[PDB]
Parts: C-alpha cells; sequence; structure tokens
RNA sequence: AAAAUC
RNA sequence: AGCGCCGUGGCGCAGUGGAAGCGCGCAGGGCUCAUAACCCUGAUGUCCUCGGAUCGAAACCGAGCGGCGCUACCA
C-alpha cells in the first residue's frame, strides 16, 4: 500500500490497483474503509483522497483486515468470490466454490 | 441457434414431462417403485447431518438444485431453525457403454421421466430408479429438537465430517447417536473437506473415523469424499443411496396417520383476501395414504388453560382442500415422505412455529392424549455433544424427581416433570399434550450445561388418557 | 455489529483527549467511571453523542491504559476493541 | 402590476411585528423595504438589529434576505417607518414566519390571478381580499372555508364573474387538503374453519364500502389484516372500521376462533 | 464576565 | 413478496409550488508576535431518472430506480 502524506492530506493514488487485485468493487471498498474510519473522503480520475493526519499502518491493517474478512473465503483459500445481493443485504457468493457465506459489516 | 429456453423445452416434450397421476388407480398393486408414484412423488426420506458451519444445505443444493430457503435475515447466515426441504430425482443411465459410477445423475423433480444422457457421446435415455425427499436437520448445540424431528421423520440418513478441522467432532456423533436412536441404520459417511486437504492427511482422517465408528450399533457404513463446491462425485453418492438403502416397509394395509412438523401460512400479501388459499400444515405421513379431498383432525390442536390451571385439548378438524407433495398438485398420498396438507386451517395456526411437532388422524381414528405418560427409558455412558480437553468426558447421571427436561416424543417437543424415577421406568408430567398412537420413538435431553444434552431412549408402554371434546 | 474502537482528539499545548465509541451495558457507567478516575487520575465525561451513543470522555492520552481496564472489567475478547493511531 | 399591500390600511400600526426584504444598509441601519404592509421604506438601527453585540455585521443582516422585524414608532405624516430586529420573541419568530407565509401565498394567488387577467392587483385586493379578511379576519381562512363552502364569496361583487371562476379553480387546485385512515386488527384463531370466516367478513366489510369511501381490507401477513379507508371528512372513517370490526367479531364468534384488535381507527 | 498558550 | 421514510454543493436541515438555500465543511484571507476563539471571502446541482396540469417547478402528482424501516419467509 501507497500512502502519499501531503500536509493535512493523505492520498492513496494506488487504490484502483488494490480493487483490481482483489476483485473487489471501488465503492464498496470506500464503504467498507469510511465504515472502519471515521472520515469522509473523495474520489478523483482512480485515487483516494481525505483530509486527515492517518499514518500508513492504518492503512496497511485495514486492508488485511479486508482481505481476512470480505475478500477470501473464511472457509477456503480462495479470492474468486465477488459482491452479490440475495433480500436486500449484501450476500457474498464464489465462483470457484459458490459457497454461501455474507458478512456485511 | 437455439435459446437455452427452447431447449429444456424441447428435452422435456421429448421425454414425455410429468404425467398427472391417476385420480383413483387399484391402490392394491400400487408399489411406491410406480411411474405414476416414482415421477411424481417421494417414497424415501434421506436426511443430511453434520456440525455446526459445514455446508449441509450446500451438499443438498449440489444433489438436487432446490434451495432450503435459509429465511429470516439472520439464519441467512449462520444457523437456520426449521429444516431444509429438498426433491431429487435418481436417474441412471441405459446405455452399459458408459461408466458404472457416472450412469447414476441425481436431477432436479421438474425434470421429465427421461431426459437424455449429458455425458458428451452418449445418446442413451435416463431411467428413474426413485425419486427421493431430502431432509436437513440443523446441527447447532441449543436447537436439537428439529433434529430429533427430523430424526423420527428420517428413513436413511448421510453423515457430513469436515477434514482440516479436528477429527473428533462432538456435533457429528450426536447427530449419529441419535438417528440410531430412532431405529435408523442406513447411514453414509461424507467427508466434504477433500479439496483443501492432501494425499497423506485424508489417510489419517479416514484412519481416525474408521476408528471412532467401532463400537456404535452400525458397522457397514459406506464413506464417500464428496464436494459441496466442485460438485464432482455425486452419481457415487446416487449410486451408494440405491444401492445400500432399500425402502422400509410400507404398504397401504395400515391405518392413515400424519405428523405435522412446520406451519405454513399461505397468506401472498397486496392481492385482494377474495382470494386466498387453505392454510397449510406441512408434515411427514409415516403410515397411511390420504387422496384429494378428505376429512382430518389434528389431535392436540386447541390447548387452553382454565380458570383453575387444567389443560383442555380441543382437535382441530379440517377439511382436505389439496397435498403439495410435489411441484404439482397431487390426487393421492404415499406414505414415507413430507407432504403440505393444506386444509381449511386458518392461516394464523400456520403463522409461526404452531403446528410444530404434531401429531394428526384422520376421521374414522381417535389417537388418544395423555397428561401422564409411563415411559421405559434406556440412557447412555457418557454425555455426548461436549468438548473436553482431555479429561472423562462427562458421564450422564441418573434422574431426580420433580425436574423439566425435553422429551422428544417422535417430532413433539416437551419439557417434561419427572414424577417418579425408578430402575429402568419414570412417569412424566406434561405441560404441553401429546398423544400416543403406537409406540412413538422418544429421544431425551437433560440440561445440564445450559443448553440441552441429549442422554438416551425411550418407548411408550402406559399413560393417562385426556378425553378429546368435539 | 457492535464494534468498539478509541480515538484520540489533540489540543493546544500537546494536551489530549481519549474517547472510546460503544461500551457494553452489563456494567452500568456511572460504577465504571468512579474506578476510570482513581486509575487514571483524569478527568471524564458519559457525555450523549446522536446516533452514535454514550461516551466516556477521559482526559490525557493513554489506550494501553484504558484497554487494561478494559481486559479487567468487562472486556473478554480483546479482538473487537481497535486503537486508533492518529 | 402586483403592489398592492395584504393588510388593509397604507401605513403600519404601532407594536405590530412583520418580516422585512433587507436591501441596504449604510451608515445608520438598513432602511429596506416592507412585504407585509404596502411597500415602504423602514429604518433598522444597529442597536437595533442584532441581539448580539454587532461583531458579525454581515452575518446576521443579509441583503437580499428576509427576516423578522418588529414596528417600533410610525410617522404617519410623509414616508418613515421605525423597525428592530431585537425585539423579537424566540417563540414570536415562528408566527412571524408563519404570517408572512401566509401574506406570501395569497399574494402569489391573487398574483397569478392578476397576470392572468392584467387586473391590477389594488383592484383585486379592493374588490375581494379586503372584505374576506374583514368578515373572517383574514382572506387565506376565507379561501379554506370558500374551499367547504361557496357563501364566502355572497355580499361581495368581483371585478368580473370569470375572475372568480379562474380563481376559485386556483384554490381549488393549490389550497386542496380524503384522510387516509388505517386500523390493523390481529386473527388469533384456533378454530375450525378460519378462512372462509376471513373471506366472508372482508366481503361484508367491502359491501358497506360508499361510492365516496372505499374500503380494501388488505393483507401484510396471516395474522396482520389492515384496513384502509380514505375520509373526506375524518369522522366516516371511524365509524367504517368500527362496523368492520363489529363483522369480524360477529362471524368469529361463531366460527369458534378469536379476533383481537392492535390498532383501532386513526388517521 | 469569558481569558485561553509560553 | 406487501405498506411506510429518504434522494446535496463534500455532510445535515430547509423551503416545497418566482427558479438555487443556510450551517457544517473545505480553501484562502483578516484579527496577532502566536495558536485556538472570532471576523470576512468563495466553488461546487435535470436537490435520483421519465412523463403530466401549470406563464412557470427542483417543489404538485404519477410510472420507474437506488438505499433505509416494519409485516414477516408469507405452500
Ligand atoms: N471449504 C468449504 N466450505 C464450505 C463448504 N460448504 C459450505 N462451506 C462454507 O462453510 C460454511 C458452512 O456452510 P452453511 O451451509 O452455511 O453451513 P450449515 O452446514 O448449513 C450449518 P449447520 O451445520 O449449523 O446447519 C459457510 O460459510 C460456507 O461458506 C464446502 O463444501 N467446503
Ligand atoms: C415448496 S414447499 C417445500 C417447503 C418450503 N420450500 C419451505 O419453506
Ligand atoms: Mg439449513
Ligand atoms: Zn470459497
Amino acid at each position: 500500500p501507497v500512502c502519499l502524506r501531503d500536509g493535512k492530506k493523505t492520498i492513496f493514488s494506488n487504490i484502483q490497483d488494490i480493487a483490481e487485485k482483489l476483485h473487489r468493487s471501488p465503492e464498496h471498498l470506500i464503504q467498507y474503509l469510511f465504515a472502519e474510519l471515521g472520515t469522509s473522503g473523495s474520489v478523483d480520475g482512480k485515487r483516494l483522497v481525505i483530509k486527515g493526519k492517518f499514518q500508513s499502518k492504518q492503512m496497511e491493517n485495514v486492508l488485511r483486515r479486508y482481505i481476512l474478512e470480505y475478500v477470501t473465503c473464511k472457509t477456503c483459500k480462495s479470492i474468486n468470490t465477488e459482491l452479490k445481493r440475495e433480500n436486500r443485504l449484501f450476500f457474498m457468493v464464489c465462483k470457484s466454490c459458490g459457497s454461501t457465506r455474507s458478512v456485511s459489516s | 441457434g437455439e435459446t437455452e429456453e427452447e431447449k429444456r423445452k424441447r428435452e422435456f416434450e421429448e421425454g414425455g414431462g410429468l404425467p398427472e397421476q391417476p385420480l383413483n388407480p387399484d391402490f392394491s398393486k400400487l408399489n411406491p417403485l410406480s411411474a405414476e408414484i416414482i415421477n411424481r412423488q417421494a417414497t424415501i426420506n434421506i436426511g443430511t447431518i453434520g456440525h455446526v458451519a459445514h455446508g449441509k444445505s450446500t451438499v443438498v443444493r449440489a444433489i438436487s438444485g432446490v434451495q432450503t430457503v435459509r429465511f429470516k435475515d439472520e439464519l441467512e447466515r449462520n444457523i437456520t431453525i426449521k429444516l431444509g426441504y429438498a426433491n431429487a430425482k435418481i436417474y441412471k443411465c441405459q446405455e452399459p457403454t458408459c461408466p458404472e459410477p457416472d450412469c447414476y445423475r441425481s436431477f432436479k423433480s421438474d425434470k421429465e421421466i427421461s431426459p437424455k444422457c449429458q455425458r458428451p457421446g452418449c445418446p442413451g435415455r435416463y431411467k428413474l430408479v426413485r425419486h427421493v425427499s431430502f431432509v436437513d436437520c440443523p446441527g447447532h448445540d441449543i436447537l436439537m429438537s428439529t433434529m430429533l424431528s427430523g430424526a423420527a421423520v428420517m428413513d436413511a440418513a448421510l453423515l457430513l465430517i469436515a477434514g482440516n478441522e479436528s477429527c473428533p467432532q462432538p456435533q457429528t456423533s450426536e447427530h449419529l447417536a441419535a438417528i440410531e436412536i430412532m431405529k435408523l441404520k442406513h447411514v453414509i459417511i461424507l467427508q466434504n473437506k477433500v479439496d483443501l486437504m492432501r494425499e497423506e492427511s485424508a489417510l489419517e482422517h479416514q484412519k481416525s473415523i474408521l476408528k471412532f465408528i467401532r463400537g456404535t450399533i452400525a458397522d457397514g457404513a459406506p464413506i464417500v469424499p464428496i464436494s459441496a463446491q466442485l460438485k464432482y462425485n455425486i452419481d457415487a453418492v446416487n449410486e451408494f443411496i440405491v444401492k445400500t438403502i432399500p425402502v422400509p416397509p410400507r404398504d397401504f394395509m395400515i391405518s392413515p396417520r400424519l405428523i405435522v412438523i412446520r406451519s405454513f401460512d399461505v397468506n401472498k400479501p397486496g392481492a385482494e383476501i377474495e382470494d386466498l388459499k387453505g392454510g397449510v400444515a406441512g408434515g411427514s405421513i409415516l403410515n397411511g395414504v390420504f387422496k384429494l379431498g378428505d376429512e382430518i383432525e389434528i389431535r392436540p390442536g386447541i390447548v387452553t388453560k382454565d380458570d383453575k390451571g387444567k389443560i383442555q385439548c380441543k382437535p382441530i378438524f379440517s377439511n382436505i382442500v389439496s397435498l403439495f407433495a410435489e411441484q404439482n398438485d397431487l390426487k393421492f398420498a404415499v406414505p414415507g415422505g413430507l407432504i403440505g396438507v393444506g386444509t381449511k386451517v386458518d392461516p394464523t395456526l400456520c403463522r409461526a412455529d404452531r403446528l410444530v411437532g404434531q401429531v394428526v388422524g384422520a376421521k374414522g381414528h381417535l389417537p388418544n392424549i395423555y397428561t401422564d405418560i409411563e415411559i421405559n427409558y434406556f440412557l447412555l455412558r457418557r454425555l455426548l455433544g461436549v468438548k473436553t480437553d482431555g479429561q472423562k468426558q462427562a458421564k450422564v447421571r441418573k434422574l431426580e424427581p420433580n425436574e423439566v427436561l425435553m422429551v422428544n416424543i417422535g417430532s413433539t417437543a416437551t419439557g417434561a416433570r419427572v414424577v417418579a424415577v425408578k430402575a429402568d421406568m419414570a412417569r412424566l408430567q406434561l405441560t404441553s399434550p401429546a398423544c400416543t398412537e403406537i409406540n412413538e420413538k422418544i429421544a431425551l435431553s437433560r440440561r445440564i450445561e445450559k443448553h440441552w444434552r441429549l442422554i438416551g431412549w425411550a418407548t411408550i408402554k402406559k399413560g393417562t388418557t385426556l378425553e378429546p371434546i368435539a | 455489529s457492535n464494534y468498539i474502537h478509541i480515538r484520540i482528539q489533540q489540543r493546544n499545548g500537546r494536551k489530549t483527549l481519549t474517547t472510546v465509541q460503544g461500551v457494553p451495558e452489563e456494567y452500568d457507567l456511572k460504577r465504571i467511571l468512579k474506578v476510570l478516575k482513581k486509575d487514571f487520575a483524569c478527568n471524564g465525561n458519559i457525555v450523549k453523542d446522536p446516533e452514535m451513543g454514550e461516551i466516556i470522555q477521559l482526559q490525557g492520552d493513554q489506550r494501553a491504559k484504558v484497554c487494561e481496564f478494559m481486559i479487567s472489567q468487562l472486556g473478554l475478547q480483546k479482538k473487537n476493541i481497535k486503537i486508533h493511531g492518529f | 402590476t402586483s403592489h398592492c399591500r395584504f393588510y388593509e390600511n397604507k401605513y403600519p400600526e404601532i407594536d405590530d411585528i412583520v418580516m422585512v426584504n433587507v436591501q441596504q444598509i449604510a451608515e445608520m441601519g438598513a432602511y429596506v423595504k416592507l412585504l407585509e404592509y404596502d411597500n415602504i421604506e423602514g429604518m433598522i438601527l444597529l442597536s437595533e438589529l442584532s441581539r448580539r453585540r454587532i461583531r458579525s455585521i454581515q452575518k446576521l443582516i443579509r441583503v437580499g434576505k428576509n427576516d423578522v422585524a418588529v414596528v417600533l414608532r410610525v410617522d404617519k405624516e410623509k414616508g418613515y417607518i421605525d423597525l428592530s430586529k431585537r425585539r423579537v420573541s424566540s417563540e414570536d419568530i415562528i408566527k412571524c414566519e408563519e404570517k408572512y407565509q401566509k401574506s406570501k401565498t395569497v399574494h402569489s394567488i391573487l398574483r397569478y390571478c392578476a397576470e392572468k387577467f392584467q387586473i391590477p392587483l389594488e383592484e383585486l385586493y379592493k374588490t375581494i381580499a379586503w372584505p374576506l379578511s374583514r368578515k373572517f379576519g383574514h382572506a387565506y381562512e376565507a379561501f379554506k372555508l370558500s374551499i367547504i363552502d361557496e357563501t364566502v364569496w355572497e355580499g361581495i361583487e368581483p371585478p368580473s364573474k370569470d375572475v372568480l371562476d379562474e380563481l376559485k379553480n386556483y384554490i381549488s387546485k393549490r389550497l386542496t387538503p380524503a384522510v387516509k385512515i388505517r386500523a390493523d386488527v390481529e386473527v388469533s384463531c384456533f378454530s375450525y374453519e378460519g378462512i372462509d370466516a376471513i373471506k366472508d367478513a372482508l366481503k361484508s366489510a367491502e359491501d358497506m364500502s360508499t361510492e365516496q369511501m372505499q374500503v380494501k381490507v388488505k393483507l401484510v401477513a396471516a395474522p396482520l389484516y389492515v384496513l384502509t379507508t380514505q375520509a373526506l371528512d375524518k369522522q366516516k372513517g371511524i365509524e367504517q372500521l368500527e362496523s368492520a370490526i363489529e363483522k369480524i367479531t360477529e362471524v368469529i364468534t361463531k366460527y369458534g376462533g378469536v379476533c383481537n384488535i392492535t390498532m383501532p381507527p386513526k388517521a
């Protein structure tokens, strides 16, 4: 994770690659990040820019938490899951295994 | 360039579709393997058991393809309370050329009599050897009433074990033992996690499981490596089901009866109530056929407590409007299956978990409700379902008077109070009524660690009856 | 659900304030503020914030210490509670 | 043209509270136009301008916006009005803005009438608005009572009957307020026959529906039956739903079951 | 009045 | 599946029927030695999309969408 510190501003010009390599839609990742952290930041076209004093360790640990609880299967070693909505909630479904497990917080 | 719907419709019309059952066929020549029965109704109830978070519904979805409706927005994810019903049809390939392991195939119950073989290069047509109903019993350590009700419903079993986890799972042993309590022995062992295991590790797991099932009553239990995710070794499961499990004895020479396990209210919202349907009780029919249009009575029914604390029980009389045994309404019913008997019962009797584990009889018979029941009980040596980190798994104690014990009499889940304890017999007072028809094999669970833990088995030998008031 | 985390708000002259957001109701709050005050020697507030919840504001900059109180008073998890650098 | 005031007189009375549009401040205060009396410029000086001292001489006073002011003096000789912003109570500001929006609504309606009819608004107010503000004390209440009672237009000479037709059309399009009354009932049946009981009870319930008051008892769940009714007067729906309660309880006393209520008729 | 830092 | 709430300019409330509101932010400036506090200045919208009465609508309605809330898994 590449975290650009510019005075009062915290920039992630690489969050697009994070979304692509983790097979996750960007807006879901932003929703997760701002449910974890208490900020409201903007997106420029590809890069997530926020106004705060945030360290790189926090970004790394939130990425690892997102990987463990959302991205990779909690019963198998697979990323092949993606985001769907089964009655209205987010219900994760996989592609290599297809198991029905869902985490929404 | 045909669309998928057109190809499916062509295969359906080629195969004959689903012929309507005759309204009143000769029932003296009608076996559970007849075409009018086999193509449109289940005759064998096979149920899946396993420990928590294993994929019990996923394996059945792999076999059948119909979802269990994991509902309630909280049971979506962790555990279900009500059972998971499913229908699959066992079709064998009639051409000897294709391999015997791959000859079999379980399809959905929407399929026709003769679907073509999907194997690349096989022009043979599939023959329906049997259609089986599926029962999924939740395996959580607080919800065991539903598992014992299902076990009373059960006819065949499928046990599931995980690979990467610890070999001695207490809950799988609990499910197994509960199955052998209910006069059930056709149990097939399934290892689900083989994909995330190595060549050697699965061998030690199978050795440990083989040593595990050595002293229990069931001995000849085949072991199947499956994948609820890769969806392979399904035809082997079907072959083992057809070969190892024959039909338990069931014919039309016994009086009709019903054991309702679920409540279903047909109240499709939004539309005008000038067009509604009947209230449906989902129940297993272990004996006695039913035909379109009958007069029946739920024996426990209305349970009221008058101004003195005494119990009054009024059977719920109802005319049967429909019998949703399968996707299309049937003219009759076949014992050894789950059928939704839709009667004129008000849907609020079927709204919530109200018609859960109750006994129902056709007119012309009077199943007797009982308040105090004499019971002959046998117990196991030690508690089951409890994890002990290497110290003498807890031993089952002996009963004591005036205590609440969850006495699952078949499907009926009651909290009974023990009035007296003897060497092998005890007297139970039921705050919730139960009706005794023939034997109604009982299971018992005791509160030792907060939640219930099964202890042993029992049989009804006597009882103190109550006269129903019409 | 009901995740727990602590934040730091700075002030003039290096002085700092600490906030734990979300507190289980199994143990009451005044009985906990009493023993927060002694073990911390810092002023504390059970403040109401809409759509946020009851917050035990404390003075100073202490995170391992509020955590060390949490491990003993009611918290038995040490997994849901999150520590923020800021 | 749009010039006439909403009230009766031309120059303000004493100690009355109105709402003013700010236009300009030079050195003594804001001499700004009125939007409740006749259009005239009144002076709000600084020590009569802010409850707070004067720290933000640009914030609390906004050039081109309306805020509540109070009449302190009226020189009914040449042109002068004295107004103050501080001398308005915290509760009073709400009634002041209520009256201002009242005036603006009636002014907009009559301005639509004048723009469509090319009649000066002075004649529209003189021939109509002031007699209604004399008979009822207000012209808005008079429009509201015209909706339910035409007799408010008796005794007043309109400039033209087509103006009356257009204004009644406009007030019917705008000032129209069919109150939605919902009740919900719990069928708690345990008896033998309850579905035909529900069918015929709801058939009777829908039978009493009138051409003007229509009832469709809908379903949201097995026990929860919702009765939705529209009441043109708010008093007929409650009687309809009480009659329905009678019908369902009478039907259920004979079949054997029981029907309980959660929410009786409430708008 | 409220006064903060240093 | 059914009925209630909502649709920013970054966030919330307000008007809903003369056509772009305020505060919170954000950015800059001023106050000063210097930080807060305080005082000025901005730059962002078919206030979700499609139709309709209407000189006119973002506002009044509706024919659909997205997200919340309850009934409750509704054979
Ligand atoms: N590795 C692996 N994970 C699986 C498989 N099937 C299901 N899972 C995963 O494990 C969990 C169990 O699946 P689920 O169907 O929810 O469990 P269950 O067997 O219904 C739970 P209970 O035993 O209490 O009734 C899910 O989170 C799912 O993602 C499988 O074949 N392999
Ligand atoms: Mg299940
Ligand atoms: Zn997976």
